[PDB]
DNA sequence: CAGTCCCTGTTCGGGCGCC
RNA sequence: CGGCGCCCGAACAGGGACUG
């Protein structure tokens, strides 16, 4: 008989199957020899036992390294047992963002020893378990063994580990409303607002609790180590900060170099005001291979040189005061780039971030914005559980002209004005109706599908005409192209009729920016304009200068 | 201690194994109290990580209702029950519930709770209470009694509601009564005043045989159909030629027997598009021939009961949203507008939330089903917000689209 | 009535960043 | 071996317009 700590978990198998049985794999020589030691360990302890007629089931050893250790870890494979094993929810849901933690005058770390050895197996699945790997070389053929808790690299262990833990730590938790507990693998973090002492004696009172279910709590435990080091973070109970980011300064510049330079850029994006990443971005485009060679451009320089001043002085972000309001503010950093600040106090912020992202084969200010206030509100629900006030650099009627004459449903959320340019835009409006007296350009053009061949031109009811030849080219391109035709040589009013749905439909969408030149250009010209109408008409209908139009430009 | 229907997951298919999305903090409160108190009460009970499937939850305040209401959104698990209660047990839909003066909903759905679940069923049931920020991980559970918004639940619960309402069927035989998931939709012909007497008896009847109720009025008889028009005009502008021939082309899409030839010979030379031109006769009556047209109903347009309702929306400006329905384009069985919607002139995803609900309601009146919607707007906002304004205990199926307008031009 | 193209617009499998 | 953030490249839905 052995013994039995704390409440199991009812794991089943995949319906319709049983456990695996596998020939071995190679894993280095040296250390594999302490196994059969340590197994023996096990025995003593409770987490192990065999069996000889009953198992039908073996497991191989495949691993991964990792760096920093002062004394040697030994591990086992499941991974065929594991393709075996039924799924679970899982626990580790991602992680919580500093700034989204209240600030907690004491906080300390317990580390739990023995921490996947300590959870009880469920009973029957223990069945499963079996395995065997090389002795040193090897002698006699062999013995094997049964797993009696949560074994290493399952599914269950990650999953049932953190649900048991969760359990234990309920009824302290409501025995202890003001006290606050936060699980990371097997540490825990607790902190409260209590003062000092009555805090260390929660803290032993809970390696109390937690020691009755057999969970050892060492004294190695630091409270005189804070800042806590946690993924890529440095936590004090009052203010937070990534830890130190080391830029490259190689002059020799490969893609791979300028990969992980960028991925710096974003991880301090979220502290580091101010972070742009675009012209880095733009070396990545279209590269067959990881080791190519790359120079760096003089903006891609200068975004680096910005960046480099930006992370020269140090800084550090606070926490949430559920007490005071959030506020969420933005600058437009042009290039279709954004930066944004939240935070509460002014000029204290909890985090700060970019919006980079360019949606869409042509687009504008307004929308981009639109999106970075949405993208913005998500990471304000997921980490403070609340819409920010929003701050922007657009004007309240350029805002209300926009979503107002916009076909799609688009929305921003409680928000007001800051005057800090570069104020959000609307470089041009079409009008609603025909503009008297301004010629009317009826636009045309056409492409062949096979030589790729077109042309592009117009006719106006003034009896001006234009045909241009075009090489290599499609259907969409002319038809833009007849409107660019007739802005080049119109007036400052002017209304086009375009059979082209979707031309119309690229420009009515009001653009500042594109992918395309040509859309470029039809932008730059609709900017210098004083009045547009721009029309739809369909064709072969016979309509207007479209049918003679059709004819000129068909030809 | 009483029976309980089995329940399967349909031929194939897992249980809903679907994402729980942020909640806030408002939101994942209000939870936090219910469903504490519906533990205590063992409607629901606390489950692990053995049970590897999810549905999301949130809750809502009907309108002007400042209580939170639970909400499962169900629709993965009710897919492949969709096949337990479609072919297993159906409801006869009244046609002519949408004939009455009024129409009520009470939202009946605390009676399911009464009644046990198949415990075979139960692991799919499985929702999380999510933290702010991952602080905590999540609270899960699954349900004991009949969940609400699951489509079993009404059709488990179908022979003691017919039951519980068949004295006052009797005793009033005329009045008509249907059952839409959670809801229940009480109409009749009567001037207001007594029907909603007769309204506040079911509540009594429902009351006195163990059910809670926590306005509800529709006016089906006065729903109007948005006919397609053509404007009355004086003088033309080339424009006005343009346009029109143009909308005409689309409606012949409709309706064929729409010519433009007449009025396309209108539009010959090149004209300024602002210049008036006079209507040939020809045109004129080949006009009103169309308008003419555009009065009849479309040929061949009924309702099939086997196909989906589509749903489309657009949004044109002021506050203004047209509709339409229809199992097959250009066979539309019914077209509507909406204006002046809780968020006119503020809020376009309020309003579009406000109108989605509103064609669901007559879409469930009418044939007793929720239609699946294409919405003017964009993935992401739509998400975000109409977790915000939603005041149904239903959920309809939708999908995103974006028309630049063309099609706009359901409206003047 | 099929079968070709040109646009635009989310989903899924390939490297960095944080464990 | 695994999640998250992002960038990069490929496969499907809507729409347009041509081949008799
Ligand atoms: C890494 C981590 C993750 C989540 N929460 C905490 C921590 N550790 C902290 O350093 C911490 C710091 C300040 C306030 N709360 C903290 N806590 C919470 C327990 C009071």
């Amino acid at each position: 008989v052995p013994i039995s700590p704390i409440e199991t978990v009812p794991v089943k198998l995949k319906p319709g199957m049983d456990g695996p049985k596998v020939k071995q794999w190679p894993l280095t020589e040296e250390k594999i020899k302490a196994l059969v030691e340590i197994c023996t360990e096990m025995e003593k302890e409770g987490k192990i036992s065999k069996i000889g007629p009953e198992n039908p089931y073996n497991t191989p050893v495949f691993a991964i390294k990792k760096k920093d250790s002062t004394k040697w870890r030994k591990l086992v494979d499941f991974r065929e047992l594991n393709k075996r094993t039924q799924d679970f929810w899982e626990v580790q849901l991602g992680i919580p963002h500093p700034a989204g933690l209240k600030k907690k005058k004491s906080v300390t770390v317990l580390d739990v020893g023995d921490a996947y050895f300590s959870v009880p197996l469920d009973e029957d699945f223990r069945k499963y378990t079996a395995f065997t790997i090389p002795s040193i070389n090897n002698e006699t053929p062999g013995i094997r063994y049964q797993y009696n808790v949560l074994p290493q690299g399952w599914k269950g262990s990650p999953a049932i580990f953190q649900s048991s833990m969760t359990k234990i730590l309920e009824p302290f938790k409501k025995q202890n409303p003001d006290i606050v507990i936060y699980q990371y693998m097997d540490d825990l973090y607790v902190g409260s607002d209590l003062e000092i002492g009555q805090h260390r004696t929660k803290i032993e009172e809970l390696r109390q609790h937690l020691l009755r279910w057999g969970l050892t709590t060492p004294d190695k435990k630091h409270q005189k180590e804070p800042p806590f080091l946690w993924m890529g973070y440095e936590l004090h109970p009052d203010k937070w900060t990534v830890q130190p980011i080391v830029l490259p300064e190689k002059d020799s510049w490969t893609v791979n170099d300028i990969c992980k330079l960028v991925g710096k850029l974003n991880w301090a994006s979220q502290i580091y005001p101010g972070i742009k990443v675009r012209q880095l971005s733009k070396l990545l485009r279209g590269t067959k291979a990881l080791t190519e060679v790359i120079p760096l451009t003089e903006e891609a320089e200068l975004e680096l040189a910005e960046n480099r001043e930006i992370l020269k002085e140090p800084v550090h972000g606070v926490y949430y005061d559920p007490s005071k309001d959030l506020i969420a503010e933005i600058q437009k950093q042009g290039q279709g780039q954004w930066t944004y600040q939240i935070y509460q106090e002014p000029f204290k912020n909890l985090k700060t971030g970019k919006y980079a992202r360019m949606r869409g084969a042509h687009t504008n200010d307004v929308k981009q914005l639109t999106e970075a206030v949405q993208k913005i509100t998500t990471e304000s629900i997921v980490i403070w559980g609340k819409t920010p006030k929003f701050k922007l650099p657009i004007q309240k009627e350029t805002w209300e002209t926009w979503w107002t004459e916009y076909w799609q449903a688009t929305w921003i959320p409680e928000w007001e004005f800051v005057n800090t340019p570069p104020l959000v835009k609307l470089w041009y409006q079409l009008e609603k109706e025909p503009i008297v007296g301004a010629e009317t350009f009826y636009v045309d053009g056409a492409a062949n599908r096979e030589t790729k061949l077109g042309k592009a031109g117009y006719v106006t009811n003034k009896g001006r005409q234009k045909v241009v030849p075009l090489t290599n080219t499609t259907n969409q391109k002319t038809e833009l192209q007849a409107i660019y035709l007739a802005l080049q040589d119109s007036g400052l009013e002017v209304n086009i009729v375009t059979n082209s749905q979707y031309a119309l439909g690229i420009i009515q969408a009001q653009p500042d920016k594109s992918e395309s030149e040509l859309v470029n250009q039809i932008i730059e010209q609709l900017i210098k304009k004083e009045k547009v109408y721009l029309a739809w008409v369909p064709a072969h209908k016979g309509i207007g200068g479209n049918e003679q139009v059709d004819k000129l430009v068909s030809a | 201690p009483i029976e309980t229907v089995p329940v399967k997951l349909k031929p194939g298919m897992d249980g809903p194994k679907v994402k729980q999305w942020p909640l806030t903090e408002e939101k994942i409160k209000a939870l936090v109290e219910i469903c504490t108190e519906m533990e205590k009460e063992g409607k629901i009970s606390k489950i692990g990580p053995e049970n590897p499937y999810n549905t999301p939850v949130f809750a809502i305040k009907k309108k002007d209702s400042t209580k939170w209401r639970k909400l499962v959104d169900f629709r993965e698990l009710n897919k492949r029950t969709q096949d337990f209660w479609e072919v297993q047990l159906g409801i006869p839909h009244p046609a002519g519930l949408k004939k009455k003066k009024s129409v009520t909903v009470l939202d009946v759905g605390d009676a399911y709770f009464s009644v046990p679940l198949d415990e075979d069923f139960r692991k799919y049931t499985a929702f999380t209470i999510p933290s702010i920020n991952n602080e905590t991980p999540g609270i899960r559970y699954q349900y004991n009694v009949l969940p609400q918004g699951w489509k079993g639940s009404p059709a488990i619960f179908q022979s003691s509601m017919t039951k519980i309402l068949e004295p006052f069927k009797k005793q009033n035989p005329d009045i008509v009564i249907y059952q839409y998931m959670d809801d229940l939709y009480v109409g009749s012909d009567l001037e207001i005043g007594q029907h909603r007497t007769k309204i506040e008896e079911l509540r009594q009847h429902l009351l006195r045989w163990g059910l809670t109720t926590p306005g509800y009025e529709l006016h089906p008889d006065k729903w109007t159909v948005q006919p397609i028009v053509l404007p009355e005009k004086d003088s033309w502008t080339v424009n006005d030629i343009q346009k029109l021939v143009g909308k005409l082309n689309w409606a012949s899409q409709i309706y064929p027997g729409i010519k433009v030839r007449q009025l396309s010979k209108l539009l010959r030379g090149t004209k300024a598009l602002t210049e008036v031109i006079p209507l040939t006769e020809e045109a004129e009556l080949e006009l009103a021939e169309n308008r003419e047209i555009l009065k009849e109903p479309v040929h061949g347009v009924y309702y099939d009961p086997s196909k989906d309702l589509i749903a489309e929306i657009q949004k044109q400006g002021q506050g203004q949203w047209t509709y339409q329905i229809y199992q097959e384009p250009f066979k539309n069985l019914k077209t509507g507008k909406y204006a002046r919607m809780r968020g006119a002139h503020t809020n376009d995803v309020k309003q579009l939330t406000e109108a989605v609900q509103k064609i669901t309601t007559e879409s469930i009146v009418i044939w007793g089903k929720t239609p699946k919607f294409k919405l003017p707007i964009q993935k992401e906002t739509w998400e975000t917000w109409w977790t915000e304004y939603w005041q149904a205990t239903w959920i309809p199926e939708w999908e995103f689209v974006n028309t630049p307008p063309l099609v706009k031009l359901w409206y003047q």
